[PDB]
């Protein structure tokens, strides 16, 4: 239906 | 077919392991290891964590119903316990 952009982190 | 590795790394001086994550319910995707960083902690334990890994268990717990920033935080976590040791349960092809 829908995506926003997705999130990364870094650990 | 995939299987399941188990992955046990030690932070850095830096608080680091060493790795990118993308994932969680929030992000309709599983959590999936996006860059190792070369040499870091997650790069030189044995077995090493690998980009496009997908976790399924930190520290014995189960994280399918949990957000980005919950894993995140979860993760960091690790870093305080009495070892401070990050258990994963990964999932590999
Ligand atoms: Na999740």
């Amino acid at each position: 239906e829908r995506l926003q952009r997705r999130r990364e982190t870094q650990v | 077919d995939s299987y399941l590795v188990l992955i046990r790394i030690t932070p850095d001086e830096d608080g680091k392991f060493g790795f990118n994550l993308k994932g969680g319910v929030d992000q309709k995707m599983p959590l999936v290891v996006s860059r190792i960083n070369p040499e870091s902690p997650a790069d030189t334990c044995i077995p090493k964590l690998n980009e496009g890994d997908q976790i399924v268990l930190i520290n014995g717990r189960d994280i399918s119903e949990h957000t980005h920033d919950q894993v995140v935080m979860f993760i960091k976590a690790s870093r305080e316990s009495h070892s401070r040791e990050l258990a994963l349960v990964i999932r590999r092809r």
